[PDB]
Formats: C-alpha cells, structure tokens, sequence
C-alpha cells in the first residue's frame, strides 16, 4: 500500500518544482524581483522529489484514495512554503510562511504580509500563480477522483456521479477530466485576463488577478484586493468572472459537446436554479439595507459596492472593494454566514455548496410538513429523480461534522489567547476557504498567534478536503 | 374480426349482429367461446398465428386478448402480408401511449384506431367532476349530443312534476328526459308518468352547454374542490396526474414501493401509504370534508366497502370503479351515488368504430335491456319510410321514444311538432334491445 | 375547531387564577410583601378566564394540537406579566414584567430586575411558583400530550411511545399521566425542600429554592444564585437534586410501579446511561482544568465550584454559584455549548435533549464508517430495536431547524443594537432555556434593548415548545 | 451493440476486444454492468427504448446482438425500422419461434440477419458427440473444414507413456497432431518431451470431413452407440428425443406428467416415463446395465450430476451432463462424469463466428480457462506480412501457442515443422494462456499495404 504511494508523492513533487520555473523566468523577464529562492527550490525539491520514488519505482495498485489526497495538499502545502522561507525580501517567519503557503495552494486567500503592494514582482507572481494550481487541484478531484471516493459533492455525488449531465464515454477518469477542464480553465483565465487589460490595468495585474478571480481564491498584489482602481468595469467583470467560475464545471462541459446548445444544459440543472436565486436574493437583500442607509451617495455606487460583495462573499472569493465603513455591523456579519453557502459543487468553492444547502432546505422543510400529515409519503425534487436515502444521510452528516469541527477549532483558537468573536470570524473564513475575517472591520491575520496560524491551516485543509477526507483519518475503522 | 370472447367481445358479438354487419371472433377458450357464439361463426386460434388470423381475414380487425403485445403481433401479422382494412386493438400497458406519438405517428405499428382502456376510464371520470351532481354521462358517436343523468330527491325541483309541467316553458336552453331509470328497471318517459324519489332522470343536452342544462334545472352544485381517491394503479395514477393542477388532490396506496413513485411522479399531489378502510386515516385527513371519494382499486368488493365508508364519516359524495361492467346498476344508486365500469366504456368506444356509418350507433347508456341508439335516416322521401314524418306520426316499436335529433351540427330537441330530415342522426331511448332490427329496418332506406 | 379550543383556554386561565391565591396568602401569612396585585389579578383572571368559555360551553373533539399549546404558553405566559405590571415595589416595565413573566413559566429563569434580595417576600414566592407551574407543565406535555403530536424528545419518540418501560394502563393519554406524575413531582419537591431545611436555611428559601431545582428552573431570591451560602451541602444536595430531577421521568415511574425496583429500569436505557457519562466527562474536564490553573486555592473548593457548574449549566438549571473570576474565558463558553445537551428527553429540559445528541453521535459516526465500507448495512444501537427512518430524520431536520432559528434569531438581536457576542450569548442562554449570560463578563439582561427583549421571549418559546411545534404554525400547509 | 451483460454478452465482452473491433454495451443491471466494463462504451437501457438502441448504435453505426432475459425481436425491428442498421444477431431460444422459421423469417419479416437458437446449437452439438462414439468434446472453428477431437488416455491405452514423436514417424491414411493436452484441468502444451499420462485430453487435431476415420486409425472408435437414455424433458429433451428415435433406442424420463404425456405425443417412436432421476428402481427396472450412454439435461445441474453418477455406478456404458452455467465445464468433467456440456459454452462459441467473421482472429469453440483455441488468417504476400513464406518452425510465435494445422481454401494441411505458410490460411493453433492475442493479433496481421 505505501509503497506505490511514495511514488504517487515523488511524482506530484516534480511536478511542483516544473512550476517554480515560471516565477523565476517572470523574476527574469522582469528584474523587480528576486528569483534565486525559486530556482534554488526548483533543484531541492526536483531531489527530495526524486529521491523517493526511484527506490519506490515499483508500480501496484478507496483506502488508497483517502490517504493520497491528504498528501496531495499536505506535501504540496509544505513544499510551497520554502520560497518564503529562503527569501528575505519578505523577512517572513515559518508559521506564517506554512500558513500563506496553505491559504495561497488551499485557494483561501488569507494573508499574513503587510504592505506587498511594493513587495517584488516575482514572488507577487507566485502567490496568485499557487492558487492557481490549487485552483485547477479542486477541479480534476471533485468533478473525478473525489465522486468516486464517495464525498464527491457533485449534483447526485454519491459514489456513483458518472460525469452527471451528457456524460458519455467517462471511461477514463482523472485522465480524461484534467485535459478536457484545463481548456475551460484556460480559455476562462485568458478571456478576464485580457478582459482587464481591456479595463486598463497593468498585464501583470490583469493576468495575476485573474489567476485569481478563477480559482476563487480572492488573492491580491494590492492590499486591498479590487479598491485600487473602484472602475464598474473591472468590478462587474470579477462580478461575472466569478459567478461563471462558481458554477458546476460538468455543466460547463456543455460548451465543448457539440457546440454552444449552453442554455438548456444549465437552466435544467436545479443547483445553477438554486445558485441564482441564492446569489439575487442575497445582492437584493443587501442592496435595498444599503439604500435604505444611505452608506454610499449615489445608488450606482451602492449597486457597484453591494453587487460586488454578496458575489465575492458568498462564492468564497473573498474579494474585498470596501471597508464596510458606511454598512451597518449586521451586514459583515449577514455576509460572512452567507459565506457558508459556497460555490456551486465540481467547482472552486467554499464550505456548504450550494446542493448542501439545497437538500438541507428541501429535506428540512419535508419534517416540517410531515408533522401534521405523520402517514404521507415524500420525497425531495432536486433532479429528475428523488434522492437515495444514502444521499439525504451524507448531507446530514457533512452539517453535523462541519459544526462538530467547527466548535472544536473554536475552543482551540479561544485557548491559544483569542477572544470568541475573534475565533468565530476566522474559523468561519478558513473552514469555508474564504480569506478575509469579516465583522465589523476586524480580523487582520498577522495579529493572529503562531499556535493558532497552525490550527487555522488545519481547518483550512478541511474546508478544501471535503471535511470527512481528514475527519475519517483518525478513526479506528480506517486503520 | 376480433379475437375475444370475453365481456368486451362477447358484448360485442351480442350488440353488433342485427345481420346489417358480419364478423368472425376468434378464441382459444372453448367453453366461452361457443357459448359467446350464440349472442357468429368462430375460428378456433392459437396466438396471432396466420393459418388463423391471415386465413380467415382475406377470401374468408380488432384484437383483445389478456395481453397488449399479442395483439400488437396480430395487427402487424394481418397488415403485412395481406394488408386488410381498419385494425382497432386495445392497448393498456401505460408506456405503449407515453410513446404512442413515436410508434404510432410513426406508422411503425399498424392500429388504425386506439382503445386505450387506462385513459378511457380516467377521461371519463373527469367528465363527471366537471358537472357537479351528475351521476353518469352518456355519450354517442356524435360528440354534438349526450344526455346528462340526475338523482330525484324529496326536495328536489324534479319530484312529482308533472313532466309536461316542465315542458310548458322553454327557458334559454331547453332539455328533455329520454329515460327514467328506478329500482334498476327502466321506466320510459310518458306525459302520465311522474317523477317519483330516487330515480335515475337522464337528461337530454347539447354536448356543448351541459352545465347550463343543469344550472337552469337548479342542480348544478358548487364546484368540487377537495378530491379524495383510493386507487395507486394505473387508472388512480392517471387520474392524479390531471386532477393535481386544478383540484386539491389525496391519494391513498397500501403499497409502499408503489406509493413511493407515486410520489415522484405527482409533483402537486399527497400520497399515502394505508388500507381503505383505516378510519384513522380518513379522520386524520379531514374526510369530513371531501367532496368525492373515487375509488379505482383491483376488488370490487374493496371499492364498496370503502366508499360506503367514506359516505358515512362521510364525503359529500362517492365513486366506486367495479371491474366487470354487468352490476353498475345494481350497485349504483342509494348509499353509494356513482359506480364507474372500464367493460362499459371499453365496449362504449369499440361501438363508435364498427357501428361507423351504420344505421345504429350503439350509446354509451347500455345497462340491462334497456340502451339508447342513435339511428340514421338516410334518402329523400321516396326511399325512406321515416324521413319528412313528424315525430308524432311515427310508428315506433312499443318502449321506444325519441328524446332528440342531430342535424349537422346542431342539436334540435324531439318535439312532437318536429319533422325528420334527410341525413339525421336520431337519439332515442330503448326499454327493451329485441327490437333493434324493427327500427333497424325502420330508418333504414327502402332499395335506392 | 377554535370554538371547543377557547373552552380549553379559559378553562386554564381560572386554574391560573386558583394558583395565584398560594402567592397572596403568603403575603399575608408573612409579614413582608404586598399582596393586592395577586388577588386584583385573581378576580380580574377569573372574569376573563370565565367571559370566553361561559358561550362556548359547546363541546367538540393534529391540527388542534399545534394550536392548544402555543396557546398553552402565549395565554399563561401573558396572564404571569399581570402581577408585576400592577405592584409598584418593583415598579417595572411592561417587557421587562412580560420578559419575567415567559422566563419564569418557561422555565428559563433570565432575571430582568436588579436587587431581588429585599424584595418583598410575596413577589419573591410568586416568580419561584411560576417555575414550579412550568415545571409541571413541561412533564404533563412531554410524555404525555406532546408525543402523540409529532415531537417526541422521549428515548424513541417520533409519536409512538407505550413509555416502554412499564407500558400498562396507558389508555388515559394525559388523563394518568398527570395525576401519576404530580406524586413524583411533589416527593421530590418536599425531599430537597426539608433537606434545605437541615442544610439550615429559613423555611421560605428552602421551599422556594425547591420550586426552583426540581423544575429545571435557574431562580433565586438572591442575586447570587447559590452563593448566599457557600456551603458544601446545600450545593451537593442542589447537585443532586438536578441529576435526579434532569433525566426521563418515565424512569421516575420505577418506583410507582410494584416498588423500589430502580437500578434496572435506569441503567437499562440508553438515555441515563450517556446522560451520566455526557455529565462526568464534563466536570471530569471542568476539574483539571482547574487543577491544572490553580484558580481555587484547595481542590475541595475546586471540585464544589466545577462539580456544581456542570451540573448547573449542562442540565439547563441555570444556577450561578461563582462569577468565573479565575476561570479562564474558555471554561464559560465551553459550558454554553454543554447547554445544548440539557435534561434527559422527557424531563426539565434543555435544547436539544441527551437523545438528540446521542443519536447525533451514533449516526454521525456511521457516516464515518460508511465512507470506508459503502457496501456495508449498518444500523443503530440506541434501544433495543434499530431506530425508524423516521426517528432519524426528525433529529437531523432538528438540528436544522435549531441553527436556522438560532441564526434568524441571532441576526434580529444584532439589528436591535447589540454585538455579535452578546446575541450569541443571549440566544444561546434562552433557546436552552438556560438564564445566565454566561460569559467572562456576563450578560445582565437589564441591559438588553426592550426590543431584544421581545426577541428573547419568542425565543426561549422556540426552545420551551419543540421547536418545530411553534415552527410549523408559519407554514402554508397547516393554514 | 451488445444489449446484455450476462455471461454471453460478458464473455464476448472479453473475448472480442482487442482495438481489432470496437462495440457498445447496453444493461439496466449496475453492479453487472461496471463488472462487465472491465473485460466498453455503456449505455444503461431502460428496457430497450429507442434512445438507447438507436444514438448507442446507429448514429455511431455497428453491429447489433440482442440477449436480454426475452426473445420477444422488438429491438431488432427497432434497429431496421427508423435506423437500419446492418447485420443484426439476435437470440431466440421459444421453440414457436423457431418451429415456424421458414413462414416467419424466410418472408424477411422480422429482421434478424442470423439466428442464434442455443436449444437448437445443444441439442444438434450432442448428436455430433454420439456420432463419434469415445468422443469427449469436439471443437467447432470458423473454418467448418477443420475441427479438433478429444479422447481420453486411460491404462491400457494405444496412447499411454509413449513418445509423441514416436507417433509421428508412422503417417497411415489420413493423419492426426496433438493440437492440446489438458488434464487435472490445467493446460500442457504439447511438446516433444512431452509423455501421455493417464486420464488425458488428448485433443487430436482432424480434417472434419474425415474423424472417424482419425479415431478408428488410433483404434479409439468403439462400437457404435445403440440404447441411450435421456433425463430431460424440456426444450433440449424433447429435441434430442425427436433426433434420436429415428436412429437410436431412446429411453427418457420425466417428472411432471402433464408434460410426460405431450412428450408421449411428440415423440411417436420414443418411450418417455414418469419418474424421478434418482429412482433407482426405475433405472434397473428398465435395464440401465445395458445402456450406452445417459445423457442428463435437467435445470439444475446439481441434479444432472447427482443422477448421472448415479448411472454409471449401476452400469451405463457412459454418461453426460449439462452444466447450465457454461464456466465450470472443466471441472466436473473427466473420471466418473466422461461428459459435460455447456449451452452458454455453445451459444458464445456461434457469437464469436458470426462477429470474428473476416477479422484476424477466430476464437474456437475450445475454450475452457485461460487456455483457447483460436485460428488465425494471414494476408498478404512476402512483402506486407511478417508470418507469410516463413517456415512454421521459424516463427517466433509467443509462449504456449503452438501451431496444430493449417486450412487452406477446402483442404487441411497438418501443421508440421517443414511447413510453408502461404497467403489467405487460416491458420489453427492452441494458446495455453489468453493474454497473448494481440500478439498473435499484431503477428499475423498484415503490415500497412
Ligand atoms: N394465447 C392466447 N391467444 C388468444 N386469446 C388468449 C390467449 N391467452 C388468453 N386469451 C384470451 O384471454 C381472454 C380471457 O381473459 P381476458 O379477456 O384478458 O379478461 P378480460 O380482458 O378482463 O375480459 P374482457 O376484457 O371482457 S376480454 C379470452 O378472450 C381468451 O381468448
Ligand atoms: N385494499 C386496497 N386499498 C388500497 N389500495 C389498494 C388496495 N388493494 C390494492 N390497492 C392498490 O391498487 C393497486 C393495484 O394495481 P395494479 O393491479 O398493479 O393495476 P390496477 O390498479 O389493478 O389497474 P386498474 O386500472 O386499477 S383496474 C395496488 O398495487 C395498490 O396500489
Ligand atoms: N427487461 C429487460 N430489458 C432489457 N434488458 C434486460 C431486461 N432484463 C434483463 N436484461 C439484461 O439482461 C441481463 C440479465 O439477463 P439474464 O436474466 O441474465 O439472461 P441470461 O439467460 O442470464 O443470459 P445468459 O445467456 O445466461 S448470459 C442484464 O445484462 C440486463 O441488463
Ligand atoms: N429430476 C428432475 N429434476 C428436475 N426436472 C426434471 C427432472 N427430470 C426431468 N425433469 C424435467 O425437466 C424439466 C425442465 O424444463 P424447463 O423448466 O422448461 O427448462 P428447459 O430449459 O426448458 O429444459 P431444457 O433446458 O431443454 S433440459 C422439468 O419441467 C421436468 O419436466
């Protein structure tokens, strides 16, 4: 078992040092930076990456499943760190090295580094360039390795989820969804890119953000994250790029079938239904609370600023064009539950997608009606045909672990000296992968305690690894 | 040709036989069968085999076995290697109609004609839910003309009038009683009789105004709101899938797996899973406040048992499906008000087919001997003994009463002042059904 | 329908009134009190309670069930706001008098006045009685009325329960459920009321703080809970007196039935036998805690203090003999989340009953086990038989229907001016119907705004009823 | 297409992938089916509904085999119909179906392209056994010219200990080559080291017009079978019996009387009983110590086993089974049992004819575990041909395949090691282990032309 393991490991830890290139050669390129950190990476890890699976050349083969996607983050999370650890041009310490090495690969978005607008250009690139690759990890394991585990969190995921709408062929798995998504992911990241160009910012900013925007990570070379330039434009174009980034890839497979048939495939899907109405209503919501308030001094402003927020908020993008200055405290707060409600699931997304939410409201409503009609018979309307009683349970239990590790890493920030405001609005921003703290402008994650950063990346990892992928890791039945 | 012996084509074989038209049925079960021969000739088949089938089609088509797919076979086995005319076969499993429009406006499969026995029945009840207070509605082979079926009450605007009373006025649209069915015999119309309690008072109307038959005779009830049923088969299925949009539909199936894709089925529809009879049940969902109570199960006996039931906790009214179609008068009426048969309206859509262009059309009110026929009067007043004669001033068989004529499109009620014209589709009510081939040889045209 | 409904409705209002004699009687029987509000409510009551069902002495037999008893509740928690609105020696607001009459009959025990110690002495029986009123209340409805409904809360309950235990002449379905029931009731109050008595205390507070343990209740004539008197006795008889009287009364009926039979019909249901290991766990883990910190300077002290918050905050009493002075702020919000586990099903009880959460544990651990072996048939372990697919459901659409209310709830406190960590506080407190803030710094609830106030009392309702029994009445399907 | 899963569709399913052809699967059974994809495009079928049928196949266009639970065609007609698709294989194993062929299919009705009636392939395959007295199997090709003969080596035997070579200097008449060696189930390959020990499969190779004429050479062809008995009285029962009563004593034995009496109707010159397998009165009664062989054809094969050991013991000459899963054969069959038949052995062995027709490969009827017989074509001249001119002992064929023959046009050549291989064989030959067709397949096959 471990053994074609290490193999898997050595293999991916490659891969990771053929990325480190790109940055140095932009580091090269451009010379507003420093590049020695990658290139002396890219040698360390090609060796430590080597080195263990030479002697592990061995090739053999749902216990594996579990215990390779733990590592895929894991070793990878660890090796992204070493740039920040070699380099002095951040002067960054360890913990918050692993930590924005986590929350950059994991496509959270929290930051622990102050002032980067003047950071170097190079490492500027790396950050947005790992949530990338994290941006891209989600895809190929949710929409295919991760189904078939059975916390696929895909339309009707259990175990059985073959490809869902206009899936034919899906013989080939992994390998025949990590070469047909990469073309929408790179025919979605070029399009916004350009598309900022095309609002007017720098190629560098255009590009490097749309890394970002794609994989809904909400990362940013600004401090603040779309602020530098409050142009309807850029913004309404981050609104756009991220509401058709946040849905069902396998219904963004409807275009590379036989041509743009776009609308059917999506409209019938009940989670893009669903993904809508939830993203209306929040916007409507908080934009008739801003009206009302008169927080901003023209209503297109007011448009722009809500819009902007409901739709990086509640996707998990975690992009930030305010301060909340002028909102009331009751909408950081409305905001940030909201952000449980993440993306629509097989795409870069928070904690609860949407059919969670979904099926918890269509099941929860069900045990409202059945109390006053105890001997009738109900089922839940989702897709074309009703759940399987197995589904109904794996939601139950995904909300019940969720609050279960969600109170745990609660009283285990609260120790380490926080305060349980404080606590609530980080877990609630790292298990949803999320980014930025919410509330009434409070939490900046450099003031966070080293002991609490490491309980922070472990929470971050299971948000991002559906919660029970780790959550089964200590159980007696699986060892 | 047919390939029955059973209620369906021996009611057949009884009713269509007045020597205007011949027919050979085929059928394995011999007991049956030349009992059923004596109601013509039969040819004893296997199957859809040709040597049967083929043999006797051409130098020498309907088709109702137990099973839809035997039938299927034969209609193709004649139509491809003799290509004979029509074919009718009877249809029932639901998916061959859920892709009829494939199949069969595909030509592939050749039924000229469809008996889709599931859709029939289901139609029909829904016919009556559309007239509140009706008890049963009567259709011929003209869509124009139909009569409308009431319940005589103490009470009622209709008991112990006299029936030229109501004939002295002709209020916007008018009616007239074609037949009068009590205690399960038949009372035909006369100006001496009277409308005593608890009878069966079928009115004559216009198939297009039938509910202002009813509201100008002051019988049209408020309008169903609350429906109950009892059946999770294909006719209590059906049933739901067209009365969930407009009516607050419950169900009830004592059959789990079957309730459950009931529920998958019927988006705006409450299933249940109980037995008829669980009082519980019916209590806890408020029948105290049902308006009709169908019941479409397998038993008759179970339907009974229930909707008798369901009267006394009780619905506002009640509707029972009793399988064989020989009893709907015996178990009709009093505590039960509606008893419905598939073996009635079956054959009552098999009779719109053969009896085409015939002398006789043989109506949907076919219970004991009494039936009601519409019979046509062709040629000018040369050729024909009953054409131009006034209604008054036609000998008609004893029992026999004309209640209305068909003219084209419009329905002209009988008076006695009418006259009958060339080409008429003549309703009119038979107490006794010996007596068919007198008015079959009566309308029919003299030599041309 | 809601005609032989009203008959119910003042047929209770006059019973209410027979109570408020037992008040005004001691206000004359003692020397300090007032007791003209009691007997102007006792004619006024009267009157109204007999004005409504005198023309509808007509008789007439699930929907009526919903309705009676948020009537139940609404009717008589009003009706309790009549005294204190009158009396002008604790001259009161009419939501701080409505507030104190819900918190009292609900059980909750939420004080909204300060300086009760010298009170009069007749108030004082009456707020102590209101517990004691609702304390009945909620036995009557659990095990006997409330079950059938839809809402068990009772071992296995989902609206078939025989008790299970001793399931004979259970044909009067409320009708021997609350005239066996008052027995224990009342065996229980005198025990602990004369062993307060040999703890030394007058007879008034030995009596009126027996209304207040037995019930789940959380009063006190003193502002201090139980810190009048930091003696071990009174705490370890106050301890003892909420394990006997927080779990199943229906195992309470081991002792009605042929005798003192107890240790098999206990032990032998699942419920008592994790309501005691939930209850040593916790002041197991609230012990070394403060061993380990040093916060009491002899650990006999250390063992009275923990001992008592455990048990004191997990079985929802309420009961504050301390004020977490060296308490780390991690102990306070560790026994709020222990609130949720309040009484045993059946009993003075708290949010979600020990079932709830031990079916939360059984079947949330399964969903771990099945992630291993999808193939696998398992089952759960709880009674003697597997639970219905129905039982497990009405837990997990629970669970819901809690964290929707408590979030709704949550973001209506915020709106009325107060901060994230005082609702949470609050709502927290009240939904479990337990009284005390429960915080470093605690909530003192005079200085929550009047319309939180309101809040609170639909609130503590929402945790009082099942929540689902006041749920379902803003349902179309029921209207 | 391939509208089933089952043991006929996942055998084929198996056997006929190798990149050579492409095909489809259809079955509403799940566990079945990504069972069966292993062996592949599926398209679960909700009960042979056009969608499936006609977009799984006809847009894409492949031949159409239908095996599912019923014979009632619909889905054949389905195909011709709207699609028409070409060259449909359909089972039907109704007998009224078949009794009335000519009337039916011969009019072009229903759309079948070629049948494959399994009660009709067993029933005629045991009369090719019985024909041949001393005959454990015999194996079918594509080629009807070539055919393969087992016997079995015993103690006393003109096979037994001796040198196969040294069979080989004498050529009398018509001549034979040891094309397999199968026994305690698992496979030898011929060799020339290779000794005979007792209770083989000796698997002759032999033109199909001449066997008897092999087996008689190697004086293994008994007396002619006389009386035999039957324990059957369904489909393949019933056929047998109205085969072998114009040319063999036959004696059945049924147990439901209603059908004992049709059976006595059907059959005019056939004594059909009443009585249970194990009866062992019966069987002596009516003299089991004289009957030559006892061929059981029940439903259960626990009871064709559990009678037809029973009727050796008492005396029959020989006996033989019908074990109705068809993966088991090898493993009942030899020592007591001398034969055991297969229908799911037979109607794969007509499927992988009609499907392998003109393709590299014919898998033969010999199939049974890893080991198969297969035949091989070879086209093209010296120049696009790797296998073409060159002698058969100078091919590097891969491990355990051995060639037994070559047909050629209407005459079979005996493979020997002098051989030349010329364009247009097909060539015969025995792989012991299945995982090396496509390097036969790729051998063989002729390079780009
Ligand atoms: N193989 C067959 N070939 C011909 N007729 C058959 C065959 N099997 C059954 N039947 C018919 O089965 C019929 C009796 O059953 P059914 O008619 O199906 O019952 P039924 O349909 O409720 O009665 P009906 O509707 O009035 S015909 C007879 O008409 C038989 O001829
Ligand atoms: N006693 C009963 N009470 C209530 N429902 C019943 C009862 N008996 C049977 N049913 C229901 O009626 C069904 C019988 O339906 P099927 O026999 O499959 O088709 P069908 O309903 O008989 O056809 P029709 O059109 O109703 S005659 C059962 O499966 C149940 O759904
Ligand atoms: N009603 C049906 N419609 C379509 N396919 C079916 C149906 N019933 C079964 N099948 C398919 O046929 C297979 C099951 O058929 P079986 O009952 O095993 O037939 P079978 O006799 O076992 O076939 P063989 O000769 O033994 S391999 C599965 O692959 C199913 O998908
Ligand atoms: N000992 C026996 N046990 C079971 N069946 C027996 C036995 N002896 C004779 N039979 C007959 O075997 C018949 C089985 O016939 P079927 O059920 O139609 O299966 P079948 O496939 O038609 O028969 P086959 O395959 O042609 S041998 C039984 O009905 C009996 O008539």
């Amino acid at each position: 078992q471990f053994r074609s393991i290490i193999r898997i490991v050595g293999l991916l830890l490659a891969l990771f040092s053929v990325t480190m290139l790109a940055p140095a050669l932009v580091a090269l390129l451009y010379r507003d930076g420093a590049g020695v950190p990658f290139v002396t990476t890219f040698f360390v890890l090609l060796f430590c990456g080597a080195m263990c699976w030479f002697p592990n050349r061995r090739h053999k083969h749902s216990r594996d499943g579990f215990l390779i996607v733990v590592l895929f983050w894991t070793v990878l999370g660890s090796a992204g760190s070493l740039p920040f650890l070699i380099a002095d041009n951040p002067n960054i310490s360890v913990t918050d090295a692993f930590f924005e090495s986590f929350s950059a690969l994991t496509t959270t978005g929290a930051t622990v580094i102050v002032g980067l607008d003047e950071l170097p250009k190079a490492i500027l690139f790396y950050r947005q360039f790992l949530q990338w690759f994290g941006g891209m990890g989600i895809i190929v394991l949710a929409v295919a390795i991760l189904p078939v585990l059975g916390i696929g969190g895909m339309q009707l995921y259990r175990a059985e989820i073959p490809g869902p709408v206009k899936d034919t062929k899906m013989t080939p798995r992994i390998a025949e969804t990590a070469k047909a998504l990469w073309y929408i992911y790179l025919s979605l990241t070029i399009a916004c890119a350009v598309a900022f160009w095309l609002a007017g910012m720098t190629p560098f900013d255009a590009i490097s953000h749309s890394f970002s925007t794609i994989a809904i990570g909400g990362f940013s070379t600004h401090d603040a994250s779309m602020g530098y330039f409050d142009s309807y434009a850029i913004n309404l174009i981050t609104v756009v790029f991220l509401l058709i980034s946040a849905c069902n890839f396998t219904l963004h497979f409807a275009a590379f079938a036989s041509g743009g048939v776009h609308p059917k495939y999506y409209w019938k899907d009940p989670e893009f239904r669903a993904f809508i109405f939830i993203q209306v209503l929040l916007f409507l919501v908080c934009f008739l609370l801003l009206l009302k308030h008169h927080s901003y001094t023209s209503p297109y402003d007011a448009f722009d600023q809500a819009l902007f927020q409901t739709v990086s908020i509640s996707t998990t993008a975690g992009f930030t064009t305010t301060g909340f200055a002028d909102w009331p405290l009751f909408l950081p707060v409305l905001l940030l539950f909201s952000s449980f409600i993440g993306g629509c699931a097989g795409s870069t997304g928070g904690g609860m997608k949407v059919i969670r939410i979904l099926l918890l409201t269509l099941q929860g409503a069900r045990e409202l009606k059945r109390l006053v009609h105890p001997r009738a018979v109900y089922t839940i309307k989702v897709g074309g045909s009703a759940l399987p009683q197995r589904v109904v349970d794996a939601v139950w239990g995904f909300f019940s672990a969720y609050a279960l590790v969600f109170v745990v890493c609660m009283l285990g920030l609260i120790a380490t000296g926080m305060d349980e405001l404080s606590a609530f609005s980080a877990v609630a921003a790292t298990l949803n992968n999320l980014g930025p703290g919410l509330g009434e402008v409070a939490l900046h994650f450099g003031d966070v305690n080293d002991k609490a950063k490491w309980v922070l990346i472990v929470s971050m990892l299971f948000g991002r690894l559906e919660i029970f992928t780790l959550l089964i890791l200590l159980t007696p039945t699986f060892w | 040709i047919i390939l029955g012996a059973g209620q369906v084509g021996g009611t057949l074989a009884e009713n269509l036989v007045g020597e205007n038209n011949d027919i050979t049925i085929v059928d394995n079960n011999a007991d049956r069968l030349r009992e059923l021969q004596d109601k013509l000739r039969v040819v004893n088949g296997h199957a859809s085999h040709p040597d049967v089938l083929h043999e006797a089609g051409a130098q020498d088509l309907v088709a109702v076995t137990n099973t839809d797919e035997t039938n299927m076979a034969a209609c193709q086995v004649a139509f491809t290697l003799f290509n004979t005319p029509n074919r009718v076969a009877r249809i029932r499993s639901p998916e061959y109609l859920a892709e009829k429009e494939a199949l069969f406006k595909s030509g592939a499969i050749p039924v000229d004609h469809l008996i889709a026995p599931e859709e029939l029945v289901t139609s029909y009840i829904e016919r009556l839910i559309q007239y509140p207070g009706a008890l049963q509605v009567v259709s011929f082979a003209e869509q124009k003309v139909s009569l409308v079926a009431v319940k005589a009450y103490y009470g009622g605007p209709l008991v112990g009038n006299a029936l030229s009373a109501l004939r002295e006025h002709m209020p916007h649209i008018d009616t007239r009683v074609a037949a009068i069915f009590r205690q399960g015999r038949p009372i035909r119309p006369q100006g001496t009789t009277i409308i005593e309690a608890d009878d069966e008072v079928f009115f004559v109307a216009a198939s297009n105004h039938i509910r202002s038959v009813m509201s100008e005779l002051q019988r049209l009830e408020k309008p169903y709101r609350r429906i109950m049923i009892v059946g999770g088969g294909n006719i209590g299925a059906s049933l739901a899938k067209r009365l969930e949009q407009t009516y607050s539909v419950k169900l009830i199936e004592r059959d789990y797996q079957r309730a459950e894709k009931l529920s998958e089925q019927l988006e705006n529809t409450i299933v249940f899973c109980g037995d008829a009879a669980d009082q519980e049940l019916l209590t806890e969902e408020n029948i105290d406040q049902v308006d009709v109570f169908i019941a479409l199960t397998n038993e008759d006996e179970t339907n009974i048992m229930s909707a008798m039931l369901a009267k006394r906790m009780g619905a506002k009214k009640v509707m029972v499906l009793i399988q064989r179609g020989a009893y709907v008068d015996l178990v009709q009426g009093g505590v039960i008000d509606v008893a419905i048969s598939p073996q009635q309206a079956t054959i009552s859509a098999l009779l719109t087919h053969v009896r085409r262009a015939d002398i006789v059309n043989v109506s949907s009110l076919r219970r004991g001997a009494a039936e009601a026929i519409e019979a046509v009067a062709h040629g000018d007043e040369t050729t024909s003994k009953v054409v131009g004669r006034a209604i008054g001033d036609i000998k008609l068989p004893p029992g026999t009463t004309i209640g209305a004529v068909v003219r084209g499109e419009e329905v002209l009620i009988a008076h006695d002042r009418t006259v009958i014209e060339q080409d008429d589709h003549v309703v009119m009510f038979l107490v006794d059904k010996k007596y068919v081939p007198d008015v079959e040889a009566l309308f029919q045209p003299s030599p041309f």
